[PDB]
RNA sequence: GUCAUGGAGGUAGAGCACUGUUUGGACUAGGGGCCGGUUACCGAAUUCAGAUAAACUCCGAAUGCCAUGUACUUA
RNA sequence: UGGGGCGGUCGCCUCCUAAAGAGUAACGGAGGCGCCCAAAGGUUCCCUCAGAAUGGAUGGAAAUCAUUCGCAGAGUGUAAA
RNA sequence: CUGGUAGUUAUGGCGAGAAGGUCACACCCGUUCCCAUCCCGAACACGGUAGUUAAGCUUCUCUGCGCCAAUGGUAGUUGGGGGCUUCCCCCUGCGAGAGUAGGUCGCUGCCGGG
């Protein structure tokens, strides 16, 4: 941890777009959102697409929704 | 991954400093052993291989420690007095393969402040 | 023709062949062999001539081992050349054979064939030979 | 961070039960990881290395260590002196936070993370992932990423043999 | 005709003093390339690996470990 | 690669001679060498 | 000069532990074809047995050489 | 100068010949030199090479990374010891 | 008994197996302070001991690898003498290398705690 030279880094909690899965993590992006989960150590909010919260191995707008709404 | 061997790699470093530092009858060698909790000081001459003085945290008395960094300075005060009892005045400092930064360092100034010349 | 693929030095001393053979004086692979009684240089052209004569008599039967190899080279000068001005160009390859060295070995044939195929080969070499068994 | 809340709490007792270890010190650890990319095409261009090292730093959070060449090779118009690739060797809390996003949001970003990939083991108990697409991590700038080179992710563990090495990553999620 | 014919000048290396012989300080005991023999007690090494005596005494060619050798000078 | 001389900066007498590469060291080399006349260490600059 | 003691030094011999040269087996690692073999489009490496060297050495004499002696003889 | 001429050589360094101290010739057998480095010098502190096997992406037989074996099979500005 | 620190050509090393101990020595926990990472408290340095003898370490067993090593014989050879001289033979003194019997899982000194 040599001072100054290293780039910025700060833990951030992510949420899945499919389920709003609270997922404590770390990143280097503020994402313009901050929540107060686990008060006393505030964490920013950075949303993310499909992840381990609802991963198949582990449809909302565009893709099929246009396909189903058009053809039904 | 193979776990690192802390003491064995030090023996390689201690053999490097021993190529130029040796103890004789007139000027013995002052050696230092540092562990995770204890620091040991010893005075040796290599012409015949005997110990002239020794002091450490395991001494008979004088128990007073703080951060085990000035405890070495307490050790250095005792070894300097014990070594100077028999007339030893000039010695050479053997690092023991360590650095010269903390506990090993602060041991040295304790002897220099007392009746010992490095 | 048995020749080394490459050599470190083109030119070479001639050496000497005094004393009994260093090693290989016992037949190991085959059952019969030619033992040299005298010592002399043996070229690769004499090895080939002795190899064909001994192989042909068996009608390509059995197995044949060659226990020597021409490592050493030798040079020569043309006719009409005075002495001096360097060393001659290499010409051939020899194998200094000391006394007692086994040169060829034979297996896979009856005794009468073995005792006869060896003597046809022994007439192509400049050494006095002998036939020995295991 | 939560991996500490998930490894020490329940993964540690699971290994002892499944393997019958004599003491607790035999439960395998995670020692170090490396991120080696390889930019050997930069032997002629001095602008490719600037972005890739900067991109890797944002992905991990530590300064990349610009490597060099060891031997001179004729057929690649390459010699001694120029940099070839870079690596980052993180350790500590960053060890699990990097894996925290790698096994949660980075893997689904691939076209198909469901590929088992159980043959990538070194044979002593270390797993070396080889994700080459520079889009799995949701931190790298997609538009700003000019080129696309390949990467390596190496997991080294104190697991003596493969079965307990594979077993650990299964409980950690893989 | 023929290349070659060139050679250097012999440098007269080797031992210059005998075992058990009294030597004055500063006298050369061994000339060499590299370190065929290591310096010992009261013996230094020169810029080009020559071993010389630092004080008067008797030369002793002794043996270091299994694959090494040294020379020392012991005052009488 | 040429041969150069070093000149004292107080006495002005040329005490030392060295060599340097004129393509890699186009400047005038300065070194701190012992000056016999003043019996003290003195900066020396190439003439 | 001999005797006793101590050394430095790799020749003769020998050996394959390195470097070249080299014989017969085992093993055909291989990667693309043919129909797992053929590696017949190869011996690349390891192993067994057997050789070879002025510019090879894991070894290594007899002699000769340098010293010490207060030994005996001799100029 | 194995007659002279033609050809080749003429100073310095390393190896073999050189016969186990040093020295030792031939128009004998092999190679280099007429420089370079302001750090490739001094000192203090620190650590260890080539190669192979496996795991992998651009990148294949070899580019970079990870583990294991590894007495030097590397390196030592340049010729050899 | 244990922790340091030296001498001795590995007969001392390597490999394999078992036991032991937080009295020492260790692994260990974190980086506020000192110091450090071509990055990373991995190491160097720093403050303590939640836990463990897995490792290190210390003991005990081996001949598997390695290392040491005779006796006899042979090669070679100083001196003397003969042949039919690519070389060979005899007498006296010296005398290897390879192979083998055999040996080895070390032996000694000082100091501090028990
Ligand atoms: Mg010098
Ligand atoms: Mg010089
Ligand atoms: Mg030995
Ligand atoms: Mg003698
Ligand atoms: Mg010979
Ligand atoms: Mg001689
Ligand atoms: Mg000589
Ligand atoms: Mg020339
Ligand atoms: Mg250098
Ligand atoms: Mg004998
Ligand atoms: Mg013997
Ligand atoms: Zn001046």
């Amino acid at each position: 941890m040599k001072t100054g030279i290293h780039p910025e880094y700060r833990p951030v909690v992510f949420v899945d777009t499919s389920t709003d899965f609270k997922f404590l993590s770390g990143s280097t992006k503020s994402s313009s959102e901050t929540i107060k989960w686990e008060d006393g150590n505030e964490y920013p909010l950075l949303r993310v697409e499909i992840s381990s919260d609802s991963h198949p191995f582990y449809a909302t707008a565009d893709g099929r929704v246009d396909r189903f709404n058009k053809k039904y | 991954i193979t776990k690192i061997d802390k003491n064995k790699v030090r023996k390689k470093r201690h053999a490097r400093v021993r190529s130029k530092i040796s103890g004789t009858e007139s000027r013995p060698r002052l050696n230092v052993f540092r562990s995770n909790k204890n620091i040991y000081a010893q005075v040796i001459d290599d012409v015949n291989g005997v110990t002239l003085a020794s002091a450490s945290n395991l001494d008979k008395d004088f128990g007073s420690a703080e951060s085990k960094v000035d405890a070495a300075s307490k050790v250095g005060e005792l070894v300097a007095k014990r070594a100077s009892e028999k007339g030893i005045t000039s010695v050479t400092f053997d690092r023991g393969g360590y650095l010269y930064h903390g506990r090993v360092k602060a041991l040295a100034e304790a002897a220099r402040e007392n009746g010992l010349e490095f | 023709m048995l020749v080394p693929k490459r050599v470190k030095y083109r030119r070479e001393f001639r050496g000497n062949m005094r004393g009994r053979a260093k090693g290989g004086t016992e037949v190991a692979f085959g059952e019969y062999g030619l033992q040299a009684v005298e010592a002399s240089w043996i070229t690769n052209r004499q090895i080939e001539a002795a190899r064909i004569a001994m192989t042909r008599y068996m009608k390509r039967g059995g197995k044949v081992w060659i226990k020597i190899f021409p490592h050493k080279s030798y040079t020569s000068k043309p006719i009409g050349v005075r002495m001096g001005k360097g060393k001659g160009a290499p010409e051939g390859w020899v194998s200094p054979v000391k006394r007692g060295k086994i040169m060829f070995e034979i297996a896979g044939v009856p005794e009468d064939v073995a005792r006869e195929a060896l003597r046809l080969a022994a007439h192509k070499l400049p050494v006095k030979t002998k036939i020995v068994k295991r | 961070n939560r991996l500490k809340d998930q490894y020490l709490k329940e993964i540690v007792p699971a290994l002892m039960s499944k393997f019958n270890y004599d003491s607790v010190m035999e439960v395998p650890k995670i020692d170090k990881i490396v991120i080696n990319t390889g930019v050997g095409d930069a032997t002629a261009n001095a602008k490719v290395l600037d972005s890739a090292v900067e991109e890797l730093a944002l992905i991990t959070g530590q300064k990349p260590v610009i490597t060099k060449a060891k031997n001179s090779i004729a057929g690649f118009r390459l010699r001694e002196g120029m940099p070839i690739g870079a690596k980052v060797t993180l350790r500590g809390e960053r060890m699990y936070d990097f894996l925290d996003k790698l096994v949660t949001v980075s893997l689904p970003r691939v076209r198909d993370f469901r590929g088992v990939s159980k043959k990538a083991f070194d044979g002593r108990g270390n797993y070396t992932l080889g994700v080459r697409e520079q889009l799995i991590f949701p931190e790298i700038d997609y538009d700003q990423v000019s080129k696309v080179r390949g990467m390596d992710v190496v997991i080294v563990t104190t697991a003596k043999s493969d079965e307990e090495s594979h077993e650990l990553l299964t409980q950690l999620g893989m | 005709s023929t290349s070659n014919g060139r050679d250097s000048e012999s440098k007269r290396l080797g031992a210059k003093r005998a075992d058990g012989q009294f030597v004055t300080g500063g006298s050369i005991l061994y000339r060499q390339r590299g370190t065929k023999i290591y310096p010992g007690t009261n013996v230094g090494r020169g810029g080009d690996d020559t071993l010389f005596a630092k004080t008067d005494g008797v030369v002793r060619f002794e043996r270091m470990g299994r694959d090494k050798k040294k020379v020392s000078v012991y005052p009488e | 690669r040429v041969n150069i001389t070093l000149e004292c900066t107080e006495c002005g007498d040329r005490n030392y001679i060295t060599t340097k590469n004129k393509r890699e060291n186009p400047e005038r080399i300065e070194l701190k060498k012992y000056c016999p006349r003043l019996r003290r260490v003195t900066l020396h600059r190439e003439t």
